[PDB]
């Protein structure tokens, strides 16, 4: 085996995490620098990134400390929303200050307990600074617009951002808590609209309906089933052998065409005119369905169907031999619409209630995917604001305030961890220096004055560093919720500490 | 760390150095390339535009140059080499400012502010020609033809272009008209004289034999089905193990198809166009000869382009199997023409098609494969120049002469702007003046003297005159037949400003594993 | 910062001319030159402009870049 | 020859300063670790010190920035006394913290300008940490004791230290209402024991003449004079040298003989019993005094002869410009006694009873010399502590309290000045960490505890490096004066800002 000894393990732990750290720190905060990721080792391309998820996963980890952090932060992004950039940058900034400590010669446990007690002080001070702005529900709507506005910007979107502020706030608000990929289902397609997204009333499905199957169904009763034939159905009188010589290769193919007709009669028995199967068949099998008069709609989504099922009292579940096994969903018309310039089969009959479907229109697939991830993190933050409608002023204003409170306690409270409580405070303030020079303000000057102001009780004024200026955060709206920040702080301190604890790495 | 400083300096060095080599543009300059490849093949190149699209690089910063040219073609279709060279100017700006201690995020910001002001000043100097008026369109089209290879086939080509774009057009100054509606087909045979503008939709395909419908009345066929016949998709109980038994199966197979094609004709079909990808063999190779007999057109293994145009313009939708009879969701039509012309060429024209009020097709003809190529490039640029006016109108100086002109007007606006951003933009004004200079420099020997001189002659003429870049001599450049569309130079600035800005933005090494 | 402070005074050059408003030269938060109280003689600054220009004119004169290796001994 | 540009200059400057700060951080305070002095350029003999001052003089430095540190150290020795090592360490610390600011993007002036405002805040803090003590005689005794014991240990001598502390504080105690040292003679003299030491209440000339001349005078009358006998102070009664003869050599020797004697007569005419002369007394006038009834002391000191003149109530003749026309001094008794194995002359009944002589008794020359200096630095301190009778709580207790003062200021501020405030507090605080190593007790625990006290507000716990724990300070034998400390803070800063400001170092070597 390989043994990487006591100094050296800690050095690998610091540089590795610093390098990955510097990738997500540019996008983080107000507009400053971005990442444009350079791909050559998998494939030769350039990629336009702004989400921390893309940046961190796509570049491997081959430095053992680096692995742990990218995994903890990725899961935090799903739950918390915006945990990808936030957790990784702070964890990296803390290791830098460990580097200092250790050469000086402070033991790793002093550092670990100093950072930890200092996290407890930060959390207590974040609670202090956070105050309600959801005490009337219409005032609550507005609080949510600010929080939403902040996430969305400093992620490249052309005009899809402007819709999404209002969108996310509507979706979360009505539902109350929980997930919100059930209260707004994200269908992504290209349209003639360059970067516009709207609320569909119904579920609409991409695929042209050709042939003898008619494009307008009137009086739909939908039979929901999640499985079906891929293109051929096997059954009791479906199983045969017809292939064993070279001419017999075409005869079995004949036979498979026949197996398609057998599946049609299965639905015909039910008498349910709209059958949904989740998989696509080909154009040739489609003629059989349309002829019989029990129409097959293929390439269906689970998410769309789920939208209809909730309003009508249907059930989304497989098994069909009769329609009494699986409850029915309803729509009036399933009519071929053209939206954009792409021809769509559109289910219309019910609107809203427990779910909407949102149809995004771009011209690049990259825009849709990018848009979903921005939006996603937002919906998660807004989910948490329903529970705790406190909100705390940021932009880097929060991070200095907690740091001031941690510096005060850093002098008084401990017996040896003083140096380490301060190091924790200085690492929160590292994030507001980096963004200052991108903005065109002096890093040193920013961190040293306003920090005393906002702490004394001018919590409103904070860091507007997309212009390099002091602005009101209640009026400019660079304020995020209490919850999202509390949890990424927790996460980042733990993650650094885990790899700070490591004094030998053995590789076997 | 040290990863952000060194990457920015090299990437900027590495694009810029290639952009120095590449800047030999306009007229006869530099020395030819016969190229021994990294794979051992002999390749010969000429023309700046054709090279840049083709260019095969693996340096992330240099790839930006390849793709910059392609976007330009799609919006303008003019200025494809131009947009790269001026982008290399912006890179020249970026180094000098790093030494001064102006941070990289700041240099990005300034590009936007350079763009916003610059394009407004381009619109100011420009003389606003109408985009629906033929006379001015006709002059402008001559400008682009006479700057390309043609000088005698130019006569034929100017008027066809004004007519073609007129068919697709929309009255506004907003973005309309595309080469997703202007369909460009080649045909062996005819001459540059005989090139034909059909206002409807004509598709490029190959049709078996000569002896087929060249008359009016057609139901246009968009099918996605394979036949049912013995040893196709219908049952046979005759299993072959002999040449004789093989002969029987094929005879009865082809026979039933001779019946089938009559039901296809019953529909009104005189055009049928088969899907791209089989569902077994599609309509069999036997079916195609039988179809030819009914007087009905073929193409199996159809190109991608045709499938997109048919459905969109004519509303043509897939139809059911023939034994089950066709569904009749096919569009309207009235012409099935197999275009033969001077003994060669196979083509489909569809006239009396439904339209959305767009979609023209020009047929490009030439008696020899090179002679088609000569029509083709020249027309492309002439269609595109008139196109650029609908999307956004007006005429400014051409050859990239207003980027030199723009430099004088623009320095003034930076000084009075009096920002952080002012210094970045002022330095770019001086860099746009290098473009005729740098072009010449590389060719020969004795560089310095000529280089300073071309900037004097253009500058001194003032805000309305300078040196021309297609005739030389200090004379009025704003209207004199050295013009290009507003769209070409504003588009070029815009594309450049985005791609370059991106190099500044990165920090630290990045390489996916 | 050198860039930031230069930018500040340049703004007030477009807004008003013949300024008593230059950069800090007492290390202050404010920037003037009436409240930083630096005054030169007009001739004194004038003499600088002449001198700087001068240096350039002297290096230009001959074309004797020829050296035997004696050129700074 | 070489022009060192501002950054390149910074590094040489820093490394200069730091190389020096290591030597004096080790020497620091009563338990501080020794230096080895190495005589360079000439031999390679050695002596062991614990004095920061001596490191610099003996062993020089060719670094330009480090030369500024040497000039600074000189100023402490005389004016303040103690603090020669204490300053040099803080100044190097200030620069160390400076390093990270020059690198970042931050210019040298930013760091300077904010440490000036910080020095003013630290001074206000030195006044707060300064509590009055030694207004009354009882407290006044206790007050001199603490400072004086500090000085000796830090500049070497810690064995026989306590005996000398009793005599030194008593000496200053007599003065009362003035910080004289212009009456407190310091005599270091071979003979005696290292344990014994003596303070005569009067004035004491250690110069003797044997038992072959008078030395017992009751109701003495003093003439203080500078009279040549071979030097030939004016009032000549001899001859010019001229050469006219080959026997002329004989004539000169005689002519000197009438000179010596005629001057004895003019002295005699004062009407005196005790005659003191800075200059030589030849074998011939010596015998003529012993016969006249007059005491002869020859080879008197330039300091002591003058200083004697004030206390006794005489007046000096000044190159023998007063041969009968200068007023006398008076004492009750002149006794010769044997203190040690020496013969001393004891002036007692001195007119101004302020006057005392502190007589240091060596029995190893290495100790006797080092002891004279260290005790002189201590007496410089003592006399300034007359002008203001107050102490600050030493030990690291003040350094933390200045650091903290400046930390609360630092917090308020967000400008260009604010930056350096963070640096300045850290610099002051970095001194007890050195004191902590010197104790031999780990720094991190102690300094962090100390930090905690002073935030809340307390100057009644300091660092005891003599117990290795955090302890009380209640004016113990380990506090420092206000006097020493104000000057040490001011100079460390002042030196560091001059080193910062010089970055256009042109070395022509």
């Amino acid at each position: 085996a390989d043994e990487e000894r006591a100094e050296t393990a800690r050095l690998t732990s610091f540089i590795g995490a610093i390098a990955i750290g510097d990738l997500v720190k540019s996008t983080l905060g107000p507009k400053g620098m971005d990442k444009i990721l350079l791909s050559s080792g998998r494939d030769a391309s350039l990629m336009v990134t702004n989400d921390g998820a893309t940046i961190l996963k796509n570049i491997g980890v081959d430095n053992p400390a680096a692995k742990v952090l990218v995994d903890m932060s990725r899961v935090q992004d799903d739950e918390v929303g915006d945990g990808t950039t936030s957790v990784t940058v702070l964890a990296a900034e803390l290791l830098r200050e460990a580097e200092s400590l250790i050469a000086k010669k402070i033991h790793p446990q002093t550092i670990i307990a100093g950072w930890r007690e200092a996290t407890k002080a930060a959390r207590e001070a974040l609670l202090s600074s956070a105050v309600d702005h959801g005490s009337d529900e219409v005032k609550f709507r507005q609080d949510l617009m600010n929080i939403a506005g902040t996430t969305l910007s400093s992620k490249l979107l052309t005009h899809h951002k402007d819709h999404f502020t209002k969108l996310a706030v509507e979706a979360v608000l009505r539902l109350k808590g929980s997930g919100n990929l059930e209260a707004i289902h994200i269908i992504k397609k290209l349209g003639g609209s360059l970067a516009d997204s709207y609320l569909d009333e119904g579920f609409l499905l991409d695929k042209k309906i050709g042939v003898n199957q008619p494009k307008r169904i009137e009086n739909a009763k939908i039979l929901i089933a999640n499985t079906g034939m891929d293109t051929d159905k096997i059954k009791i009188f479906g199983s045969r052998v017809r292939v064993d010589s070279t001419a017999k290769v075409a005869e079995i193919e004949h036979a498979e065409k026949e197996k398609m007709k057998e599946k049609v009669e299965r639905i015909l028995k039910h008498g349910i005119n709209c059958f949904i199967n989740r998989q696509l068949i080909y154009n040739y099998p489609e003629q059989l369905f349309g002829a019989a008069g029990v129409m097959a709609i293929e390439h269906a989504d689970f998410a769309g169907v789920e939208r209809l099922a909730l309003v009508t009292g249907g059930e989304i579940a497989s098994t069909f031999d009769h329609p009494e096994l699986v409850k029915l969903g309803s729509c009036k018309l399933i009519e071929e619409v053209m939206i954009g310039e792409d021809k769509l089969i559109h289910f219309s009959g019910v609107a809203l209630g427990e779910a909407c479907t949102i149809v995004l229109r771009g011209a690049t697939q990259q825009i849709l995917d990018e848009a979903e991830r921005s939006l996603h993190d937002a919906l998660c933050v807004l989910a948490q604001t329903v529970k705790d409608s406190r909100t705390v002023y940021g932009g880097g204003c929060s991070e200095m305030l907690m740091a001031h409170a941690v510096t005060q306690l850093a002098n008084r409270t401990p017996g040896k961890e003083a140096v380490a409580m301060e190091s924790y405070a200085k690492a929160l303030r590292m994030l507001p220096t980096i963004i200052a020079d991108n903005a065109g303000y002096d890093s040193a000057d920013l961190v040293a004055q306003l920090r005393a102001a906002h702490s004394e009780g001018n919590t409103t004024a904070g860091l507007d560093m997309r212009e390099g200026t002091i602005g009101d955060m209640a009026i400019l709206g660079i304020t995020e919720s209490f919850q999202v920040k509390r949890q990424v702080l927790l996460s980042a301190a733990e993650a650094a500490e885990v790899i700070l604890r490591v004094d030998n790495i053995i590789k076997a | 760390r040290d990863k952000p400083a060194q990457i920015r300096f090299s990437n900027i060095s590495a694009a810029k150095a290639v952009a120095d080599a590449i800047r030999t543009s306009l007229g006869p300059k530099g020395m030819d390339k016969m190229i021994q490849d990294g794979k051992g093949d002999v390749t010969i190149t000429n023309d700046g535009a054709t090279i840049l699209k083709q260019m095969q690089v693996l340096h992330p910063a240099a790839r930006m140059l390849v793709e910059l040219s392609k976007a330009q073609d799609i919006e303008a279709g003019d200025g494809t080499t131009s947009v790269v060279i001026i982008a290399g100017s912006l890179l020249d700006s970026c180094t000098k400012l790093l030494q001064k201690g102006i941070h990289p995020t700041i240099i990005s910001e300034s590009f936007q502010k350079a763009l916003e002001k610059g394009i407004e000043i381009l619109t100011d100097m420009s003389r606003p020609v109408e985009l629906s008026d033929r006379e001015t369109l006709l002059n402008s089209a001559t400008t682009s033809l006479n700057s390309k290879v043609v000088s005698q086939y130019s006569s034929l080509l100017s008027p066809m272009s004004v007519n073609a774009v007129m068919k697709v057009i929309d009255p506004a100054t907003a973005t309309s008209v595309d080469l997703r509606d202007i369909k460009i087909v080649k045909k062996l045979g005819g001459t540059i004289d005989d090139c034909e503008l059909v206002e409807g939709l004509v598709l490029t395909q190959k049709v078996s034999n000569s002896g087929i419908t060249r008359v009016e009345k057609a139901k246009i066929g968009l099918i996605q089905f394979c036949l049912s016949a013995p040893k196709t998709d219908m049952d046979n109980q005759i299993v072959v193990s002999d040449y004789a038994q093989m002969d029987r199966v094929l005879r009865e197979e082809r026979a039933y198809i001779l019946n089938l094609v009559k039901q296809i004709k019953k529909t009104g079909c005189n055009v049928l166009l088969i899907q791209k990808s089989i569902l077994r063999d599609a309509l069999s190779d036997l079916a195609l000869h039988f179809l030819n007999k009914m007087k009905i057109m073929v193409i199996k293994d159809i190109e991608r382009e045709d499938i997109e145009f048919i459905c969109k313009t004519i509303g043509t939708k897939p139809v059911a199997h023939i034994d089950q009879f066709t569904a009749d969701m096919l569009g309207s039509a009235e012409l099935a023409e197999e275009v033969n012309l001077n003994g060669s060429g196979k083509l489909l024209k569809i006239t009396g098609c439904a339209s959305p009020g767009k979609t023209v097709t020009i047929v490009v003809r030439g008696s020899n494969k090179l002679v088609i190529e000569e029509a083709e490039r020249s027309i492309h640029d002439a269609l595109c120049v008139i196109r650029c006016l609908v999307k956004k109108r007006a005429l400014i100086a051409g050859g990239g002469a207003p980027e030199i002109e723009l430099a004088l007007r623009l320095t003034e606006y930076s000084r009075t702007l009096s920002g952080m951003e002012s210094y970045c933009v002022r330095a770019f004004a001086d860099a746009m003046e290098v473009i005729p200079s740098t072009l010449a420099e590389n060719a020969g020997l004795n560089p310095i003297s000529t280089v300073t001189e071309l900037r004097n002659r253009h500058a001194q003429g003032e805000k309305t005159a300078g040196i021309n870049v297609r005739k030389g001599g200090i004379s009025n450049i704003l209207e004199e037949l050295v013009v290009q569309p507003l769209l070409v130079s504003v588009s070029a600035l815009t594309l450049a400003t985005e791609t370059v800005r991106s190099i500044l933005k990165i920090d630290d090494v990045v390489n996916t594993r | 910062n050198p860039i930031q402070t230069m930018t500040e005074v340049r703004a007030r050059q477009v807004k008003e001319m013949n300024p008593a408003l230059g950069i800090d030269c007492l290390h202050k938060g404010t920037n003037d030159m009436k409240q930083q109280h630096v005054i030169e003689t007009l001739i004194g600054k004038k003499q600088q402009i002449s001198l700087a220009t001068q240096m350039v004119r002297m290096i230009l004169k001959i074309d004797d870049i020829r050296k035997p290796g004696e050129s700074e001994e």
